[PDB]
RNA sequence: UAGCUAGUUGGUAAGGUAACGGCUUACCAAGGCCACGAUGGGUAGGGGUCCUGAGAGGGAGAUCCCCCACACUGGUACUG
RNA sequence: GUAAGAAUAAGGAUCGGCUAACUCCGUGCCAGCAGCCGCGGUAAUACGGAGGAUCCAAGCGUUAUCCGGAAUCACUGGGUUUAAAGGGUCCGUAGGCGGUUUAGUAAGUCAGUGGUGAAAGCCCAUCGCUCAACGGUGGAACGGCCAUUGAUACUGCUGA
């Protein structure tokens, strides 16, 4: 195999029918003054019978698109 | 068709060749694939530098050479070294 | 200041405003005069000198400082503008080449004679 | 030493009112040195230009004072202030030059250095900017130095 | 382009004979012109000495600003003294080895000799006068023009000439406390890194 | 606080500027072994790790010539600071007072100096600059 | 320039395209983006690079090479 | 390669200070010059001409657009009593910073390996055009990104 992108992230909101959107943080250098910022990004997963909630560290994994913005998939649910 | 050919990078008046394997739909001078040798005409020898490392194998993998090409790769090898089987 | 502050908002930085704005940023432009009159400068100096309005090709009015003694500059005249203020005059922002299309040289000129457009004698 | 070298750094004008007019003066800043070891700046103020000259070269040829100028040129960077001015001195090779502003190429020449960069970041004027450089050049303090008042080995100061 | 005026006004502008320590050099040593002559400007600028200093090297060997910048920005690439290096590479021309050989007594006709085939270099005849001669080389000279009357007429340390076959065998490149130069390499330096 | 070490040095800095003789500053893991380091190198004459307080104390002594007294510590700045953190791997070392001065840097083994560490190849977070 | 989006956001089945996909259609829900700058306006092809500068930076994108867009102004399809 | 013949070939800018180079003649706040200071009202080193001098050189000056000098937007590398600059004062949201010790992970940070960072271009070294420009070869560089293996001193997270 390959072993495609994978991400960790928090649920930021489930409104959706079987399917959640999640929040990531990343601390990345300044290109300027060398102090770290922090960055934020929401990535959209696939979620199946809508068990996690607004709050918990889920883990996303990339795949093929499944939707229209809606490219990744939870597998490794961490804390609640 | 992948084809092993010529492009000329020398001065005016004095050409330098490089022997080298690229599409038959690019630019002479352009993009290629991989340098492979390298042809002098400008000597009495007509100094050459082929690659036979890398000639047979883009001979093996479909490449075509032209009429110098050819030429350049008789004398220098990689041609009666492709031919064996 | 803050490096928190510099971060949010950083370092403005200005455009520096130009020079000669009035010529479309051309070394040299062509024009047609309208009025050839003389003026005064402000203090303490004491002259009368030679301007023109001069209508460039892009349709701007400017004030051109004929350079030197002795020109024709009729009421319509084909002249080159090329730039070049004067602190004496209030207004004349540019210059005209001696030696252009229309405009004449100099004469009896032998020190200067790449400027003021004068061949050699 | 003994073979003292001077050089005029700027000679100013100044005037002081009365009620008659004005009176008149010259102020001059001469920089004289060994141009080995030693160096120092002295002011001269007169009526004549060449009796402040004289003043200025009678009055620097006391206070001199001894710099370390390790090879052939300053053995560290050192900044200078001395209010106004503000001279960043930094050592470059054997073989670079002086390359320094307006009177301190004149001080630098005059101590022995002869391959310096030399950063005048400040004002500039000859009254202070001397001053300056002096007060950047004698802070300055050499490796036998440093390791003495350390106590540590001419070796650990290196590795 | 080559300077082909008077030397005599040069050597009287720097007070140093550059051509040769010869007729004209004492007899009014002073500078020329109607005002040199008389009591010169007594203060002399820093930028003047460096820019005379400079121009005495410049105008000794015959080399323009433009040269004389390109060979100071080729020579500055070594680690060592730019100037040491930079009066070497200025030393090492083919004219200046022409003129230190004994042929040509000034440089003014070693640029008059090597630009008429009149020199050959390692064999091939060479009439370039900026050719840099890189330590080790083999100046003869062209056996055409050998027996000419100018050549036997006019016939140091690292210069190891033969009479017999015009030899010269240039190598082992001088130093500072070699070469003899009335010049200060580091007024050059400041001027231009002014 | 905002920066225990800055405190640290800061009070050595005053303290040698008024001319005293010991200073008191609070103890920690970190100013501990700056201070190891800085009386290897030889800047302070001795220290002394005082017991018999919730934190512990650090009693230093300033070192001064025996004529014309000239305190050895002419110059100890940070270059971390908790608004902006530095770091560099074992190429970008700084060059404190032309390889006069010291360079205290937190490397992955240890606290280490600039010097000490370009040898052993590692890389780490430049704390502080004697001179 | 503080609200924007209504096939818009997600799902269930079909039609499909070389290929996954609101790409399209039918049905259900109201979602999705936004001060870490949506939306709106002005300008502009992008990069390897060129000039300058001790460096950090700043200013441009000719000629050489790679990618994209266009062929009087617009739309559509066939052959392959 | 052979044969007459120095024959077939030097101009532009500047000269009061900045900035390298000064004397005379004519005009008398006029004509004019001028990048800034500014010169000319009848003894002008600043205007025009002549002589001399300086720089560059098959080029020399002006204009237009850029970088440096400008530490004059300052991370490197500035300030706020009187020169421009502390909000009229508190509370507080987002955000920024974090007293001591200890256990765990290794996200930031550091080190190694593999892949990539096209060619061309800059730099270094070496060869061919009589040298150079130019061209060939090699190295360095491409400060970056992905995967993996280690260290845990400092920051972040969890527990005490």
């Amino acid at each position: 195999r390959n072993l495609r992108k994978e991400r960790i992230g928090v649920v930021t909101s489930n409104k959706m029918d079987k399917s959640i959107v999640i929040s990531e943080v990343r601390k990345v250098k300044h290109p300027l003054y060398g102090k770290f910022v922090l960055k934020t990004k929401k990535y959209v997963a696939h979620d199946e019978t809508n068990d996690c909630n607004i709050g918990d560290t889920v883990r996303i994994s990339e795949t093929r698109p499944l939707s229209k913005t809606k490219c990744w998939r939870l597998v490794e649910i961490l804390e609640r | 068709s992948v084809k092993i050919r010529l492009q000329r990078h020398g001065k005016k008046g004095k050409p330098f060749y490089w022997v080298v394997a690229a599409d038959a739909r690019s630019k002479r001078d352009g993009k290629y694939l991989e340098k492979i040798g390298t042809y002098n005409p400008n000597t009495n020898p007509a100094t050459v530098e082929l690659n036979l490392d890398s000639i047979v194998k883009w001979l093996h993998q479909g490449a075509q050479p032209t009429d110098t090409a050819r030429a350049i790769l008789s004398y220098k090898g990689a041609l009666l070294k492709h031919h064996l089987d | 200041p803050t490096i928190q502050q510099l971060v949010r908002t950083g370092r403005t930085q200005i455009t520096k405003k130009s020079k000669s704005v009035a010529l479309d940023s051309c070394p040299q432009r062509r024009g047609v005069c309208t009025r050839v009159y003389t003026t005064t400068p402000k203090k303490p100096n004491s002259a009368m000198r030679k301007v023109a309005r001069v209508r460039l090709t892009n349709g701007n009015e400017v004030n051109a400082y004929i350079p030197g003694e002795g020109h024709n500059l009729q009421e319509h005249s084909i002249v080159l503008v090329r730039g070049g203020r004067v602190k004496d005059l209030p207004g004349v922002r540019y210059h005209i080449v001696r030696g252009a299309l229309d405009t004449s040289g100099v004469a009896g000129r032998t020190q200067r004679r790449s400027k003021y457009g004068a061949k050699r004698p | 030493g003994l073979e003292l070298k001077d050089r005029l750094v700027s000679v100013n004008r100044v005037t002081k009112v009365t009620k008659g007019g004005r009176a008149f003066g010259f102020s001059a800043i001469v920089v004289v040195g060994d141009e080995n070891g030693v160096v120092g700046h002295g002011l001269g103020k007169s009526k004549d230009v060449s009796e402040a000259i004289a003043k200025a070269v009678e009055d620097a040829k006391k206070n001199l004072v001894r710099i370390p100028l390790n090879g052939q040129s300053v053995p560290h960077e050192q900044k200078g202030k001395f209010g106004g001015a503000r001279v960043f001195l930094i050592p470059a090779s054997h073989g670079t030059g002086v390359i320094a502003g307006g009177a301190v190429r004149s001080v630098l020449e005059s101590v022995g250095i002869h391959d310096v960069l030399s950063k005048s970041q400040g004002s500039s004027n000859p009254h202070n900017v001397v001053k300056a450089t002096f007060d950047a050049l004698l802070q300055m303090r050499s490796a036998h130095t440093v390791a003495k008042q350390r106590g540590v080995s001419l070796e650990k100061v290196f590795k | 382009a080559r300077y082909t005026g008077p030397k005599t006004k040069i050597a009287r502008k720097f007070g140093e004979a550059i051509f040769g320590d010869d007729k004209s050099f004492e007899k009014r040593n002073y500078p020329p012109g109607q005002h040199g002559m008389a009591k010169k400007r007594g203060k002399k600028s820093e930028y003047a000495v460096q820019l005379m200093e400079k121009q005495k090297a410049k105008y000794s060997y015959g080399i323009l600003e433009k040269q004389f910048r390109n060979l100071f920005e080729k020579a500055s690439a070594t680690k060592g003294v730019t100037g040491e290096v930079l009066l070497q590479l200025c030393e090492a021309r083919l004219d200046n080895v022409v003129f230190r050989m004994g042929i040509a007594p000034s440089r003014r006709g070693a640029r008059q000799i090597v630009s008429h085939r009149h020199i050959t270099v390692n064999g091939e005849v060479v009439n370039i006068p900026s050719y840099h001669l890189k330590p080790g080389d083999k100046v003869a000279v062209r056996e055409k023009s050998k027996s000419l009357e100018a050549i036997e007429r006019s016939l140091y340390e690292w210069i190891t000439w033969n009479n017999d076959l015009k030899e010269g065998t240039f190598v082992s490149v001088p130093a500072r406390l070699q070469i003899p130069e009335n010049i200060k390499e580091q007024l050059i330096v400041e001027l231009y890194n002014k | 606080y905002t920066d225990p070490i800055a405190d640290y040095l800061t009070r050595v800095r005053n303290a040698v500027a008024a001319n005293h003789k010991v200073v008191e500053i609070p103890a920690s893991n970190l100013k501990k072994e700056i201070t190891k380091i800085l009386f290897d190198q030889g800047y302070i004459l001795s220290y002394k790790f005082e017991q018999n307080t919730v934190q512990g104390s650090i009693k230093i002594a300033l070192k001064y010539d025996k004529d014309t007294k000239e305190p050895v510590i002419k110059d100890i700045q940070r270059i971390s600071k908790p608004g902006l953190r530095k770091y560099a791997g074992a190429a970008k070392l700084p060059r404190i007072l032309n390889g006069l001065g010291i360079a205290i840097v937190s490397t992955s083994k240890g606290l280490m100096t600039g010097k000490q560490a370009k040898q052993l190849n590692v890389g780490g977070e430049v704390i502080c600059y004697v001179y």
